[PDB]
């Protein structure tokens, strides 16, 4: 699973598959056109919800860590954009 | 069988590992609640910050669940007034400085008083002392000094 | 966040701040000692009998 | 993985207590840094005069030109140390770029492992620190007592000096010495940052 | 499966554990500044060698 993009790697022509650190497929070779496609985790992050006590109010605040403030979705209208 | 036994003992390790860790941190804050009971409690602490904030005079100790409770009892300067201030007296050719204390000045007159508290003094021959001449130390200023 | 007051005190060269009175001030600190002593037996944790 | 998170189900809460020791730590470290630099009341400035009595402190002052209002000594601590970025500045963002050489930190950050800001910002400690300069030079040891209370420098380092059991006539008497070598010293402090690297 | 999470929760685990005691030296380390701030910046210390 994740999200497939042209790339710019040099692969080798004996060459059919990239690898990571980890052990995990970068880049994969196209079986039918021969291209070179990289492969990257879909979006993601921590949620931290903020609240006063419950028996003060019911109201929260949602963090999404880590990532932008245009790429969350796919009060609360008072989007603030922190590090 | 194997497996619940491989399991509850990787839970047990956990729990024990933690608990040794937070005796370290538990044992670490005695020893300083005892430096804090001998020093605070049957002293005088001059360390600064050590045994409440302020000049620490007193501290009482009381017993708590899991722990102590010390009143430390300070002393805070509390009003503090302008004075014009030298580092010593020129007379007679002679610099006077203080023995203990500082030369403040309310305007007018010249008096030698003790840092921490304002109780202003004539100044005597008696509480300062002489050292050199009076071209060397800047910012000297002119008085006369009382003889008793 | 707030770090503090902002504040600026009037310092220059031949002037001094001396104290005219004082207030005795009691402050409290609070510090742990020991814990609660537990005890495992892994023969009724683990097996049970 | 479905089938993963299933099975790792079955293994109890040893993520949630591995999650919670990690807490605590983030937690500890904010407050390690708080009970060391936050220890003054009030934020001191340093007055515009800058005559105490022939020391020479511009080194340690902050200078406003730099957007982080950081001393010249504070810029070479702060230059020596090569501390990384640590995925601060939305490393998601950086880490979709389209780059052929993969970072260590995209690698960490895709397989689970964050790192979360600290909650002073290196200002916020240079103005700690430079509230601490102003108060120390401008008072003595009086703010740590109390209100602070003004004091000339030569006066205070005659202080110091009956402090440690010299009479303050050596002070009075040997006032611009002692000023030219606290100076050399503190050069000699620039010139062991700029060439020590250890 | 169960292989694999065995291992992974195993390395986890080393890794929280030494940085439990990381942690623990650090905050001994941030003690020993925060006294040194409270007595040395703050004030004169007659200790020798502090
Ligand atoms: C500075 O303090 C001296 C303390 O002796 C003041 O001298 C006395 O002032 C009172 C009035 O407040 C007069 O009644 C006394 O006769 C003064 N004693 C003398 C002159 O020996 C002095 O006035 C103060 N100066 C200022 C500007 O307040
Ligand atoms: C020093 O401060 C104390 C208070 O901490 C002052 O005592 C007060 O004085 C007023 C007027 O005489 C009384 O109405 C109050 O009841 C007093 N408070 C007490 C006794 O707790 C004292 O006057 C101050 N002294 C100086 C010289 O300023
Ligand atoms: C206080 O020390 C600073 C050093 O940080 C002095 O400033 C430097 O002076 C030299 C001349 O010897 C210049 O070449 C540098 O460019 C200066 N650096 C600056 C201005 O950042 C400063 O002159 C000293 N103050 C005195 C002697 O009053
Ligand atoms: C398979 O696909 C490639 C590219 O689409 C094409 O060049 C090739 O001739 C195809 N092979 C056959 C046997 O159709
Ligand atoms: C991330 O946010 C910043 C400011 O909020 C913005 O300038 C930048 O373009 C954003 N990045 C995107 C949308 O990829
Ligand atoms: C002393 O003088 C300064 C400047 O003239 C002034 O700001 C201050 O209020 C005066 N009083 C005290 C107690 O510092
Ligand atoms: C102090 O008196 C001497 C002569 O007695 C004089 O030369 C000197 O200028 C005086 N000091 C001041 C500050 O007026
Ligand atoms: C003392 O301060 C005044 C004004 O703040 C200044 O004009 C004078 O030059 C200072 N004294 C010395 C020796 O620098």
């Amino acid at each position: 699973t994740g999200v497939l993009t042209e790339s710019n790697k040099k692969f080798l022509p004996f060459q059919q598959f990239g690898r990571d650190i980890a052990d995990t497929t970068d880049a994969v070779r196209d079986p039918q056109t021969l291209e070179i496609l990289d492969i990257t985790p879909c979006s993601f992050g921590g949620v931290s919800v903020i609240t006063p006590g419950t028996n003060t109010s019911n109201q929260v605040a949602v963090l999404y860590q880590g990532v932008n403030c245009t790429e969350v979705p796919v009060t609360g209208s008072n989007v603030f954009q922190t590090r | 069988i194997d497996r619940l036994i491989t399991g509850r003992l990787q839970s047990l390790q956990t729990y024990v590992t933690q608990q040794l860790i937070r005796a370290a941190e538990i044992r670490a804050s005695a020893n300083l609640a005892a430096t804090k009971m001998s020093e605070c409690v049957l002293g005088q602490s001059k360390r600064v910050d050590f045994c409440g904030k302020g000049y620490h005079l007193m501290s009482f100790p009381q017993s708590a669940p899991h722990g102590v409770v010390f009143l430390h009892v300070t002393y805070v300067p509390a009003q503090e007034k302008n004075f014009t201030t030298a580092p010593a007296i020129c007379h007679d050719g002679k610099a006077h400085f203080p023995r203990e204390g500082v030369f403040v000045s309310n305007g007018t007159h010249w008096f030698v008083t003790q840092r921490n508290f304002y109780e202003p003094q004539i100044i005597t021959t008696d509480n300062t002392f002489v050292s050199g001449n009076c071209d060397v130390v800047i910012g000297i200023v002119n008085n006369t000094v009382y003889d008793p | 966040m707030s770090l503090g007051a902002e504040n600026s005190v009037a310092y220059s060269n031949n002037s001094i701040a001396i104290p005219t009175n004082f207030t005795i001030s009691v402050t409290t600190e609070i510090l742990p000692v020991s814990m609660t002593k537990t005890s495992v037996d892994c023969t009724m944790y683990i097996c049970g009998d | 993985s479905t089938e993963c998170s299933n099975l790792l189900l079955q293994y109890g809460s040893f993520c949630t207590q591995l999650k919670r020791a990690l807490t605590g730590i983030a937690v500890e470290q904010d407050k390690n840094t708080q009970e060391v630099f936050a220890q003054v009341k009030q934020i001191y400035k340093t007055p515009p005069i800058k005559y105490f009595g022939g020391f020479n402190f511009s080194q340690i002052l902050p200078d406003p030109s730099k957007p982080s209002k950081r001393s010249f000594i504070e810029d070479l601590l702060f230059n020596k140390v090569t501390l990384a970025d640590a995925g601060f500045i939305k490393q998601y963002g950086d880490c979709l770029g389209d780059i052929a050489a993969r970072d260590l930190i995209c690698a960490q950050k895709f397989n689970g492992l964050t790192v979360l800001p600290p909650l002073l910002t290196d200002e916020m400690i240079a103005q700690y620190t430079s509230a601490l300069l102003a108060g120390t030079i401008t008072s003595g040891w009086t703010f740590g007592a109390g209100a602070a209370l003004q004091i000339p420098f030569a006066m205070q380092m005659a202080y110091r000096f009956n402090g440690i059991g010299v009479t303050q006539n050596v002070l009075y008497e040997n006032q611009k010495l002692i000023a030219n070598q606290f100076n050399s010293a503190i050069g000699k402090i620039q010139d062991s940052l700029s060439s020590t690297a250890s």
